[PDB]
């Protein structure tokens, strides 16, 4: 009832006494006994990730004898590597009780039997909570390192607040039919007021506690320059460290799996072993390399490419131009017994490691060999390496970056914040007085490193609410987030998902919606790459979405546009009318064909095409870098073999589409941007349009869907951008056009980002999946009759209405051409199954 | 008022990527005819001209 | 007509393939997710069982195909196949490069019962038969050799 | 590379036999009749009975390993019908359909030179 | 085959929506009495009967204000 007797080993016992998380254990357990939602504001290097669930098993969480808390214990590491490492850690810690510890890192893994204090992953228990909205099983829930402000942590505590509210409400009247629910949140920083003292997240104010530790002096060293190749900078620095500096292990904060494996094999090459055992151990570490776990697991920040970034040396120096021999950290003496060419026990640590390389960090090196870790953010707050003294930091971590309405959308490696950078630097003075080497200047560290942002701010809210719908929570408009986003924007996100087909009219996610939610990309592009696996158009569509995600390739008006300027503009227009232009005059076939032209060129003939046909070098190289990776991503998710697909060369390169494939890709990009459609104003207001041929082509007015039509003239009247093939030829613009986005010019004319042209019927066929269009009654005035088969079937002939003109509250919308449908009479209304070809 | 007409309806590799739990996974296989048989039947030479 | 039943509460026919020859030998891996089946002509298809379809063809061989075996340790990069025979031979395939590793024509009847292990890539294998010879080999990854024969007086079927 | 059996399809009266042998003649493989498939005793010379009999022989012979069959049709001979009935063509059509390569169709029915 | 200028809806349901927003149905009933019985059946069999029941309670209130 009160507790069951626990036992641990002697050395781990005294280690728990020596680390300062043993001091506040009674105050924490009494705050847990007196209140459910308890906040802990600890840090890394303390011990709170490990020993607090042991404190909960001491307190009686997991004890069947207590009638208050007879349930499970769930410890929620957001990274599955952290989940398994702390699982084996507390399996060592509880010892004779240590068989009561378990892990569950993916969804296909279910609960193992021998545990009652089990580790898991954030997405794992969110799907668990989704199919168990009640959560009978788990008496307690531990949210550690929630300070990171992940989207998974945000959705996690946003569900868990209402979860613990309803569970406590049902429990406090009757303990028999309803048990307690003890929520224990941890963090690394102390800015936990957005978790505790937010009235939307918690109207009831929960108690806040601390239990931090001690740290030896960290000597931080900023370099006089900042190198371009940070890998070679860190490698040269770390060979000088292991050559000259006193003993103490190394942690190298670098970026990715490829660079980390290259640095690990280079370090093993520089400091090799003669012994076959250690040589084969390093061989096993270099052999076991990759894993993905695409769909049937949770996901992390190792998608490894969705990034349109680009770089150079003048770009880097112009970014850090505020920064205007004897080097810091090169002070102490080499110690005796420590040779300059000592063997190095090298270990990579990225999130895509196997378990039999994730356990090898915590093994002692051979004598005469110094330990070394080359890693990324797993060893920042969750994990810590017992024995490091030198840490060396590149200051760049891979996360999500996206800016709006301009086609920049990259999952790139930016620049880490000041708080997280100092948290990475504080691992130097951790075992003794240590040395951190930050691979830049302190002027750089001052300027471009911000102080304190959430993934819910860095990621689009449409993908955020699609993630919530795949996790099956429906009361999203009033859902308690720490940073609840713009309600206008998330209502536009729900409207956008209804437009794309992810959400029905009763707001439950479809199968196509879940296949959109699997993607680490925008909902529009995810719809594109889900739909275009039809009739061999996938290289064309992946070229188009790669071009829109990388940005504008055409050197058009960042330059000229008297004796050579005329000839250069003439040859520039000739390069436009050349192999850039052969198929139609819509807009975007040039943007397809310039990348299809990258197959018609040998590798040593690289610079002549950009330098002749006015293309940007780094963007034109990163689109043909991005195309392979994006085709890999969508082939991996939609093809019948998930992980094992590879991308050959010519199928990413090219072929040539004639007529059926250009009209098919036209309806594909319509499926991409079905709510960014536009009409020539003759078919809505032919008097105000003044439809004449001598009106300029960037003055024939276009009207978007869903926009308010007040009696002012230029409300919807947005115009064509000058950078299309219209404004360059302009004979007669087709009536229905597409755009990507809108940019207001200086003359108060909202110019466009026009894409293509549809007449009526592929637009209707695309919109049919969406919830844009509302059908009419069957119209058989002068035409041929509706043929039934049954009182629930119909072969009728109906006109569709796009922009919902029923009860027109100024949302402008237009009719289409009549089309023959095949209805099925669902629940009183007549939904449509398909169309009928002529 | 000109409406278009579009349907809009509906090799191998030499490497592995295994799993997070062991469990290897290989790439796709290449694609996969009846017989070449014959039958000789004699004609008696009184049903020859009808044949 | 190959079928697979998921043994769990969904006892439905998950996948169903149309194989070429009527087969009479199957083996799944020591791990899961690999099922090898060879017909009564020379064709040894192997199938990933999760998303069930053909992952390797292995035309390769001759005659109707006797017992065979996998080489599976979880999280490896080797993944061999054993591939016995009726006219006495053992033709070892891998699965990571789709190549015939070593052709071995040495037996006199149906090669039933062969097994693969490593002892410190060493990877010794052992192939019995309806003839009385068990005939273990060293079987290196690049080029292989032979060792002792040690001749049991049986008609060995599945010499584990 | 194929190997050959020999059919020896016996199109008897009130019964039908099919049993493939290796092409010596000694080691017979899978003797079936028309009786051991149907259950009526009236049509143990049925074309359907010979059909599934030849199907089962084809399955067992593909299990053993023979792929082609030199086929030899024998009627009951003697001073009797001297000529195959319907069961011979029925078994012939069945094991010509059932995935088995066929070679050298003949007639080995005995001829009497005027016996009794 | 197709036929242009069949824009959104027929005059019965158009006048029904306008009459329901205008709180009287007199012109709707004046049309409905007037036009042919085959057309009357052809429109009244399809009155869009589903979960908000706007069109069908508008029709019942129209016959209320009629008789
Ligand atoms: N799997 C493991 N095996 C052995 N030691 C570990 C393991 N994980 C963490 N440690 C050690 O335990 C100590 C306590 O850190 P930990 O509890 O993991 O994080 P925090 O300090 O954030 O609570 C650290 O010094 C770390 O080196």
């Amino acid at each position: 009832a009160f507790y069951v007797e626990v036992s641990r080993s002697d050395e781990i016992q005294k280690a728990r006494i020596q680390l300062p998380v043993f001091g506040e254990e009674h105050k924490i357990m009494e705050a847990i006994h007196h209140n459910d939602v308890v906040i802990i504001c600890g840090e890394t290097g303390s011990g709170k990730t490990t020993q607090v669930p042991q404190f909960l098993y001491e307190a009686g969480f997991g004890a069947e004898d207590s009638p208050d808390y007879p349930g499970m214990v769930g410890i929620t590491q957001p990274r599955r590597v952290a989940a398994v490492s702390m699982a084996e850690r507390v399996a060592n810690e509880l010892g004779d009780h240590g068989h009561k510890v378990g892990y569950q890192i993916r969804f296909d893994s279910t609960a193992k039997e021998d545990t009652k204090v089990k580790f898991m992953t954030d997405g794992v228990l969110l799907r668990e909570m989704m199919h168990d909205f009640k959560l009978t099983k788990y008496s307690s829930i531990i949210i550690d390192e929630a300070h990171e402000r992940n989207i998974n942590t945000d959705i996690l505590i946003g569900m868990l607040s209402r979860c613990v509210r309803l569970r406590a409400k049902l429990h406090k009247e009757n303990p028999i039919e309803h048990k307690k629910l003890k929520l224990i949140i941890m963090s690394a920083t102390l800015r936990v007021s957005d978790f505790s003292e937010n009235k939307t997240l918690f109207p009831i104010a929960p108690p806040v506690l601390q239990v931090d530790a001690r740290q030896f002096p960290v000597s931080i060293h900023f370099n006089r320059r900042t190198a371009f190749n940070y890998t070679d900078e860190a490698f040269r620095k770390t060979c000088k460290i292991h050559q000259k500096l006193p003993p103490g292990a190394i942690l190298v904060f670098l970026t990715g799996q490829q660079e980390i494996t290259h640095m690990v094999k280079r370090l093993r090459k520089e400091f090799p072993f003669k012994k076959n055992s250690k040589y084969n151990k390093d061989l096993e570490t270099p052999v076991s390399k990759m894993g993905i776990n695409s769909k049937t697991t949770d996901l992390e920040a190792e998608d490894i490419d969705f990034s349109v970034q680009v770089i150079d040396q003048d770009k880097f120096k112009s970014a850090i131009r505020y920064e205007e021999e004897e080097e810091e950290g090169f002070e102490e003496v080499l110690t005796e017994g420590q040779t300059a060419n000592d063997p190095l026990y090298v270990l990579p640590l990225y999130s895509l490691l196997p378990t039999k390389e994730q356990m090898r960090v915590f093994q002692k090196p051979p004598q005469g060999s110094r330990l070394c870790i080359v890693a990324t953010n797993v060893a920042e707050t969750s994990l810590t390496i017992p024995g490091v003294r030198y840490v060396v930091d590149s200051g760049r971590s891979k996360e999500r970056k996206y800016n709006e309405s301009n086609g920049v959308q990259s999952f790139e490696v930016g620049w880490v914040s000041k708080a997280s950078a100092n948290q990475r630097s504080g691992r130097a003075g951790r075992t003794g007085p240590g040395h951190c080497y930050r691979l830049y200047s302190s002027a750089v560290f001052e300027h471009d490193f911000e102080q304190f942002k959430p993934e819910i701010l860095r990621m689009p809210v449409e993908s955020i609410v699609l993630q919530m719908k795949s996790m099956a929570i429906h009361n999203i408009i009033n859902f308690p987030f720490p940073t609840p986003p713009d309600r206008v924007a998330l209502s536009k996100a729900i409207q956008l998902l209804q437009y794309l087909g992810a959400l029905d009219n009763k707001e439950m996610i479809t199968e196509d919606g879940k296949k959109m939610s699997l993607f680490p990309l925008s909902p529009r592009f995810s719809k594109m790459l889900l739909v275009s696996d039809e009739k061999a158009c996938l290289p064309y569509i992946v070229a188009i979405v790669s071009a829109l995600s990388v940005g504008d390739p055409f050197i058009n008006e960042f330059e000229l546009g008297p004796e050579l300027k005329k000839e250069l503009r003439s040859k520039f227009y000739k390069s436009r009318s050349q192999f850039s232009k052969l198929d139609k005059f819509s807009d975007v076939f040039r943007l397809l064909s310039v990348v299809s032209a990258m197959d018609y060129v040998p590798k040593e003939q690289k610079e002549i095409f950009m330098k002749k046909n006015f293309l940007r070098g780094k963007l034109m190289e990163e689109i043909v870098k991005l195309r392979k990776q994006l085709m890999y991503i969508i082939k991996s998710n939609t093809s019948k073999e998930n992980i094992a697909v590879v991308i050959r060369n010519e199928d990413l390169k090219s072929d040539i589409p004639s007529v059926i494939q250009i009209k098919l890709l036209k309806q594909m990009i319509c499926a991409g941007f079905v709510d960014h459609v536009a009409v020539r104003a003759d078919v809505l207001f032919p008097d105000d349009a003044k439809i004449t041929n001598r009106t300029s082509i960037i003055n024939i007015p276009y009207i978007p869907v869903l926009a308010t039509r007040t009696p002012n003239i230029e409300d919807c009247f947005v115009y064509i951008h000058p950078t299309s093939i219209l404004n360059n030829l302009g004979e007669m613009p087709p009536k229905y056009m597409l755009y990507y986005s809108l940019h207001l010019g200086g003359n108060n004319k909202t110019r466009m980002n026009t894409l293509c042209d549809i007449a009526s019927t592929p637009l209707a066929n695309i919109a049919r999946k969406g919830l844009l269009l509302t059908y009419s009654k069957p119209l058989t005035g002068q035409g041929l009759k509706t043929v039934n088969l049954s009182p629930t079937e119909r072969y009728c002939y109906v006109v569709p209405r796009f922009g919902s003109t029923v009860d027109n509250d100024l949302k402008i919308g237009w009719d289409l051409n009549p089309i023959a449908v095949h209805q099925k009479k669902q629940k009183g209304q007549w939904t449509v199954i398909k169309f009928i070809t002529r | 008022e000109d409406d278009d007409d579009d349907v809009l309806l509906d090799h191998e590799s030499k490497t592995v990527v295994v799993d997070d739990q062991g469990k290897p996974r290989f790439t796709s296989a290449s694609k996969t005819k009846i017989k070449f048989e014959s039958r000789k039947i004699m004609v008696p030479p009184h049903r020859m001209t009808p044949l | 007509q190959l079928l697979k039943i998921f043994h769990l509460k969904t006892g439905k026919v998950v996948r169903s393939m149309k194989i070429s020859s009527p087969s009479y030998i199957l083996d799944a891996d020591s791990t899961s997710t690999l099922l090898a089946v060879g017909g009564t002509d020379g064709s040894i298809i192997v199938v990933d069982i999760e998303n069930g379809y053909i992952t390797h063809s292995f035309k390769g061989h001759g005659g109707t195909i006797s017992s065979l075996k996998f080489y599976g340790q979880l999280n490896s990069k080797i993944w061999l196949l054993a591939s016995g025979d009726t006219n006495g031979m053992v033709k070892v395939w891998d699965l990571v490069k789709r190549k015939c590793l070593h052709t071995l024509q040495e037996h006199t009847s149906a090669v039933r019962g062969l097994d693969i292990i490593e002892v410190p890539p060493s990877l010794n294998l052992l192939s019995g038969g309806r003839d009385d010879i068990i005939n273990l080999w060293d079987f290196n990854m690049k080029k292989k050799c032979k060792l002792l024969k040690t001749l049991p007086v049986n008609q060995q079927v599945e010499s584990c | 590379s194929q190997v050959f059996g020999v059919a020896r399809i016996y199109a008897s009266f009130n019964d039908t036999f099919v049993h493939v042998t290796d092409l010596s003649g000694k080691e017979t493989i899978a003797r079936v009749t028309g009786g051991m498939k149907v259950k009526a005793d009236r049509d143990e010379s049925s074309p359907y009975a010979a059909m599934l009999a030849a199907q089962d022989v084809a399955a067992k012979c593909k299990e053993v390993g023979i792929t082609a069959v030199h086929v030899k049709i024998r009627a009951t001979g003697g001073t009797r019908t001297k000529t195959p009935g319907p069961g011979g063509q029925a078994a012939l059509r069945a094991l010509a359909r059932s995935g088995l390569r066929i070679g050298r169709i003949e007639d080995v029915t005995p001829v009497p030179s005027d016996s009794t | 085959k197709v036929t242009g200028r069949l824009g959104f809806e027929s005059h019965f349901t158009k006048q029904l929506r306008e009459g329901s927003q205008s709180k009287d149905y007199s012109s709707l009933l004046a049309t409905l009495i007037n036009f042919s019985p085959a057309a009357v059946d052809l429109e009244i069999r399809s009155l869009n009967s589903f979960e908000p029941f706007d069109e069908i309670v508008w029709f019942i209130d129209a016959l209320t204000q009629g008789l």
